[PDB]
């Protein structure tokens, strides 16, 4: 696995090691930040990620750094950036600068994360010198080879075999739609030839679903063998009763006419999309990812308001945290979810919500 | 603008999923309805095996109950239990087109209609003409009880006892078909003392037959179907005793007999406004359904026609340099 | 996409055997078509193909066919741009296509296994003149069972069975009768799942649903027909459970 | 053992369970019920019905139908029926009030028919609010 | 069309037939979804009455004889502005809109209209 | 719009804004079909809250007093964060929605809505 | 749209109409939301009737100017 | 459509399938509100039970055609 | 009259001897079958069929011609 720390990406569209999986949706949604709290959780892993910004305000590539610098990421940390001011020679040539260091430190071994900051803008970029060179163009007067820019691009970041270390670069391109057309010449290219994307909505993002996955048309190719064992066992269930409550979403209006059955899994479902509501760099660890996936899909929250769920979750992560620190090393070391785990985990949740409800 | 023409689209794909689940939302409650007149079943069933009984037992010219007595009709009363809701079919359209019929048919007779408004679809259509004569406005119900039902039959019990008011009818919508169930009206009072039910038109079917419906499956769709069960009235025993008079027992159970007659015809109103509405949010959501395949084909036009407009701005710009 | 092809010619042509050529898939045919013809400059066709489309597919859907030495069969992938079919790549795809396979992911979440989707997947073939008429008859009936099944389940969420017609009680156990029996063990999964795999002829499919449809087996359990080969082994199946449930 | 009891209203069925002792008001005014009782059928009043049952005895009250008795069962047809503890006590006092003052404001026979037979159904449900 | 030319008898109705198809060419979203139950009783009456005009606005022709076999009819002015001063006016809304379809004049809509009531 | 910048009380009356007006734009075609009636009153207090809002962020200027007609209004944050904080909790709920337009504050929108009670009666 | 404003009027009409603009704006916006409640309360049932009269207002035949004094 | 409609015929099929070409212009109208009326009267739902089996006139199978004499 | 054999053309919409007649739809209606069944019905008149088929199947086209040598068009 690659832990990205947002609950939403690695239980239900999980990035493993050597996977390319894309950032996609519209501006100010939050694709940054997706790739940001993604460096930011590996201080503790051995990763090195490569962060390269093509195309950005300068302003912006000086708050990234800022941000890094504070948390210490930047211990770990390459940026490579092109300013807009820049000529387009340069914003081209700047992720296959990103992607040859990366190659470095995959060939010595070390797994690498690469980002790369909106792949819409090396397209333009590349666009730019192709038009004032003469060359012949297409689809939005991009050339025939704006495919074998990214698929050049794209394809030396995998995972390697034993034979040579078994280094991995997992590249995490952006691409910026336009009024969410997917369809559009650049994001069409690189759904194509990413793994898995990770689609976000505005319209999630003002109404309060943030990070604004929107994790039913996000998919991942690699699937669940990204997931550790401990993963696989909690998120088997989110998945399957986020699908649930997809189903009805017209029924959430009414849902005081209609049987048990239905009512109680419009109740869970407004409890889980609260587990995955994170704020702005709080990347969860892997042990607090399934405690928060357990709890939820497991009957633990139905007695709480939607007020308390975000309250509870954090007491109860720093609960376990100090309290019962005998789960983590459980998930650390063996990374499954075992019956002895599963009986000391409820045992937290049963006095975090007698303390909870006497507040 | 393609954005304009996607959101139209993924508008009317909320519009075909709002009226599907409204759909389904109005199988429980037609279902529900079903389940509360199987509730009140076992007690029109043995109040009917006592009518039939005291009829019998009583046999005498001399007893006359006030809610049996006959009066001449220069006044006639008339309950119509209509919606609370729109958005059901032509529900309330035409039991008010039917309302209409019969004040008019009333004026052919000059007999002085009068309204009783049950609903809110009711309600403002009588308030909203003053020139008609309405006793009280009754908020209408879901799930309508033994007392939203008792303030209803003190209306009818009160507006009857006295001399001003005689046959209290009453026009409602059985439930006999999804799609079409036509408000057919029955006259509530005076009661018969065989407790015989009838119509308006003259036909009158023995109280103790009557059906329920149960909405059932025919070949692919959701059908329901009015099954005519007989109740068989055992013999009252030989040795039994009577309490107070056979006419004084009888003056109590027709108030009890007026009560559930005025509470079959809600739950059947009742079931025929959420099957209406079934029908309809079937109707809408299938429209919708045949609007959205002609605007995602007309989008693609549009798609693939500003893709060769654009290109072909490019390719003759590519030239012309 | 013609290397491979050429390949799959020559055990056509020289080996006399009967091949299967898988093109992974035909869409990148087309859009790498799409961009040679903008690198060598050419004006393109509507919505931004080569206007060597219907040739350049053209010429590789020619050569596969049917000779009388032997034949190579294509199941090739298909991608639908913007979910379009009238866009020029589906739409010079399909005219070369004789049936289409649609998988499903919903019918992977129930277990199924091919998830093929009974009701979506067509074919050119499924006419009686061909196939004749006892497994013409036999593929609309499992067909019209499997699309009543397809409009119930809204009702048996409301009604549930007891209150459904007796005509329909049968529809839905037939019904589920037959997305078990659809489903098969493969060959290639006996290391993934251990129960060994099953080649239905043609012959015993036919046989088979004639069997659930006539109703003959509406008294062995569901489970019976779920991932079983033959008619004959889902009785065997059910033999076994009936053996298996007393003790 | 005894005689089982119903008291069914137009929608809904209140009482079955086994009793030993009731004593229903009546259109006479009082009737004690024991077992083996001979079948009698009586009209009801809008009044209680207390029920005594082995241990403890409470009050339902009835606003008046039917009661017919046969061999130890009694079936009971009322138009609306309360059992009197599920009646809050001091709530059924302030709704008596607004009867208490709409017969000082009857007029007419409708007014004085609606009321006073609202009233006898309102000043019968205080009476199980204490009991 | 300006009443300076037309005149204003003829002015003032082809403006009523506009304004009536108008509103019913703006109600077409509504009772595409939710059909004609929803409206209210002023625009079920103008869906009623541009139902009308829209049939009456079509026209058997000398020319089309050969398709429908259908004899064309020549309608003057002076019967086309009183044939749209009835449906306008009310006096037809108890004829079925069928009765209007394709014939000459607003005599011969009252004549298909009978055959359409009488035959049983 | 960070909690980091500009405080917790601006942030989380900013976000309540922009999930009342989301909630609303949302349902704004099933009004148009199906009607207010088909709200759960849930649905119908967010909506008539996001009327309010609306209007509410509309504004007088001092440059637009040929446009609006009327004299423009420089409104501090203070001012705005204490206006929002009263039309979502509901404590504003009895005014009428053209109270709330072209006015500066909070002060201003509620004698707004005295006049238009006194002219109701006029 | 006027980029000008009541700038390009006199005081007289500047008194009256000028806030008509906004006022008919913000009518037109509840007009069209006032067919989506069945029961309207009367603040917003005058508002729907001085609206219908003010577009009554605004209404003219071809080629017969009404002059300022009877615009005002 | 076709531009020479009765010109083309022949007078058996210009007297016999001009019945036909007005019963499914009735049939076309009875297909319609079948469903939303659900009571057919016998002067429609004799109309319709005719007008299905008009259609399995119209069906042929493929490579079989059929003789001027057999289709009048 | 030019008789197609098919009922609803040779009734409803029927062509005739020098008219230009669209076959319009959508891929795999029955298009090749409307034209080859017209094709087939000229057996006892004298009327020389050509058909042309562009762009299409070469397996098609083997069909089309195998289908009128078993049916002696
Ligand atoms: N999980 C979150 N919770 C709250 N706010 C967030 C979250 N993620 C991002 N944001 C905020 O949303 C805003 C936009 O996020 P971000 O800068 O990542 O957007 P972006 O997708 O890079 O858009 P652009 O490419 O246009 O800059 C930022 O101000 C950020 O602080
Ligand atoms: N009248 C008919 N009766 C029975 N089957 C038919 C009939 N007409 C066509 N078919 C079958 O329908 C299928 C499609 O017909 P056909 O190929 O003639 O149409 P098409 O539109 O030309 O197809 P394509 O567009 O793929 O060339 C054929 O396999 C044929 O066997
Ligand atoms: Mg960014
Ligand atoms: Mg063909």
């Amino acid at each position: 696995p690659l832990q990205t720390g947002l609950i939403a990406i690695d239980a239900m569209i999980p990035v493993g090691r050597g996977q390319r999986e894309l950032i996609i949706g519209d501006r100010q949604t939050g694709k940054t930040a997706v790739a940001t709290d993604t460096i930011l959780n590996q201080q503790g892993q051995n990763v090195i990620c490569v962060y390269v910004a093509i195309g950005q305000k300068a302003s912006s590539v000086a708050q990234v750094v800022t941000n890094f610098q504070e948390r210490g990421a930047m211990e770990y940390t390459i940026v490579v950036a092109e300013t807009a001011d820049s000529p387009a020679t340069l914003q081209y040539l700047a992720p296959y600068t990103g992607a040859a260091l990366a190659e470095y430190f995959m060939y010595r071994e070390r797994h690498t994360l690469i980002i790369y900051d909106d792949l819409s803008k090396q397209a333009q970029a590349y666009r730019q010198m192709s038009l004032l060179l003469r060359r012949p163009p297409g689809r939005e007067a991009y050339p025939g080879d704006v495919f074998y820019l990214h698929s050049r691009l794209l394809e030396r970041a995998a995972k390697l075999s034993s034979l040579l270390g078994e280094g991995s670069m997992t590249a995490l391109p952006i691409v910026e739609t336009q009024a969410g057309d997917v369809s559009a010449y650049i994001p069409t290219n690189v759904i194509s030839i990413t793994d898995g994307q990770i689609f976000l909505s505005a319209d999630l993002f003002n109404a309060g679903i943030r990070p604004a996955i929107n994790v039913g048309i996000s998919v991942s190719r690699v699937g669940s063998a990204a997931q550790i064992k401990a993963m696989k066992k909690v998120a088997g269930k989110l998945k399957l009763e986020l699908a649930q409550f997809a189903e009805l979403e017209a029924f959430a209006q009414f849902a005081s006419d209609l049987d048990k059955a239905t009512q109680n899994q419009l109740a869970r479902g407004q409890r889980l999309r609260e587990l995955l509501k994170q704020p702005q760099s709080a990347p969860l660890t892997v042990e607090e990812q399934v405690m928060t996936i357990y709890t939820g899909t497991n009957g633990y929250l139905d007695s709480l308001e939607l007020d308390q769920v975000r309250k509870y979750l954090v007491e109860l992560r720093t609960y376990v945290k100090t309290n019962k620190p005998e789960f983590q090393e459980i998930i650390s070391s063996t990374k499954t979810f075992t019956e002895e785990a599963e009986a000391l985990l409820k045992e937290a949740i049963q006095e975090q919500m007698e303390r909870f409800l006497l507040q | 603008n393609l954005r304009e023409l996607r959101d139209r689209i993924g508008s009317v794909k909320n519009t075909q999923k709002i009226t599907e689940a409204m759909k389904l939302v109005a199988a429980a409650k037609v279902r529900r309805a079903q389940e509360a007149v199987v509730n009140g079943r076992p007690f029109s069933e043995t109040l009917v095996e006592v009518l039939y009984n005291m009829n019998e037992q009583l046999q005498t010219e001399d007893v006359d109950v006030p809610l049996t007595k006959i009066r001449t009709v220069k006044k006639v009363a008339l309950m119509v239990v209509t919606g609370d809701r729109g958005l059901c079919g032509g529900f309330n359209n035409m039991l008010l087109k039917k309302a209409e019929s019969r004040i008019a048919e009333l004026k052919k007779l000059g007999v002085d209609y009068t309204i009783i408004s049950i609903g809110k679809k009711g309600n403002t259509y009588f308030i909203r003409r003053p020139e008609i004569p309405v006793d009280r406005y009754f908020d209408g119900t879901n799930l309508p009880t033994a007392k939203e039902a008792q303030a209803i039959a003190d209306d009818v019990f009160s507006l009857f006892v006295s001399e001003e008011v005689d046959k209290v009818e009453m026009l409602y919508t059985k439930f006999v078909s999804l799609v079409k169930s036509d408000p057919v009206i029955h006259t509530l009072l005076p009661l018969s003392p065989k407790g015989e039910i009838c119509d308006i038109n003259g036909k009158c079917v023995d109280a103790a037959e009557d059906e329920l419906f149960r909405l059932t499956t025919k070949e692919g769709k959701l059908t329901v179907e009015r099954d005519m069960i007989k109740t068989e009235t055992p013999a009252f025993s030989p040795i039994l005793e009577f309490e107070q008079d056979p006419a004084q027992i009888l003056d109590a159970l027709l108030p009890l007999y007026l009560n559930s007659q005025i509470l079959r015809a809600l739950q059947e109103s009742l079931a025929s406004e959420l099957a209406a509405r079934m029908t309809a949010m079937s109707n809408a959501t299938d429209n919708a359904n045949e609007l959205k395949k002609t605007l995602s084909i007309n989008y693609n036009r549009a798609r693939q026609a500003k893709i060769t407009g654009e290109i072909l701005e490019i390719v003759a710009g590519a030239n012309a340099c | 996409g013609l290397t491979a092809l050429t390949m799959a010619e020559y055990f056509r042509d020289v080996n006399e055997q009967d091949v299967l050529l898988f093109i992974d898939n035909i869409f990148r045919f087309v859009q790498a078509g799409s961009e040679v013809s903008a690198l060598l400059g050419r004006m393109p066709s509507a919505v931004g193909y080569q206007p060597t489309l219907s040739t350049e597919m053209g010429s590789l859907q020619e050569r596969i066919t049917s000779t009388k030495e032997g034949s190579i069969t294509s199941i090739q992938a298909v991608y639908v741009p913007a979910d379009d079919l009238t866009d020029p790549a589906p739409a010079t795809t399909f005219a070369h296509l004789d049936a289409t396979t649609v998988l499903s992911r919903g019918l992977a979440a129930k277990g199924i296994y091919p998830a093929v989707d009974p009701l979506d997947s067509t074919s050119t073939m499924l006419q009686p003149r061909i196939v004749g008429e006892e497994h013409y008859e036999i593929a609309q009936r499992v067909k019209e069972t499997l699309q009543r099944y397809k409009e119930l389940q809204d009702i048996i969420a409301i009604l549930g069975l007891d209150e459904l017609s007796e005509e329909d009680r049968l529809t839905v156990a037939r019904a589920r009768k037959i997305e078990r029996f659809l489903s098969q063990p493969f060959f290639v999964a006996e290391v993934f799942t251990g129960s060994p795999g099953k080649y239905v002829g043609l012959a015993e499919t036919i046989r088979g649903f004639q069997l659930i449809l006539s109703g003959e087996l509406d008294s062995l359990p569901e489970q019976a027909f779920y991932l079983v080969g033959n008619i004959d082994e889902a009785t065997a199946k059910a033999m076994n459970l009936e053996m298996e449930s007393k003790l | 053992m005894t005689l089982n009891l119903c008291v069914l209203t137009p929608n809904r069925s209140i009482w079955n369970s086994e009793v030993k002792e009731i004593i229903l008001s009546t259109n006479s005014g009082q009737i004690g019920v024991l077992p083996n009782h001979a079948p009698t059928a009586t009209a009801v009043d809008i009044g209680i019905l207390r029920i005594r049952l082995n241990d403890q005895w409470l009050t339902l009250a009835l606003m008046g139908g039917f009661a017919r008795i046969g061999n130890n069962e009694i079936t009971i047809l009322v138009n609306d029926a309360e059992r009197g503890s599920d009646i809050d006590p001091q709530e059924a006092q302030q709704t008596l009030e607004i009867a208490e003052a709409n017969l000082r404001k009857a007029e007419g026979k409708r007014q004085k028919i609606e009321a006073n037979l609202a009233l006898r159904r309102a000043r019968t449900r205080v009476e199980a609010s204490n009991t």
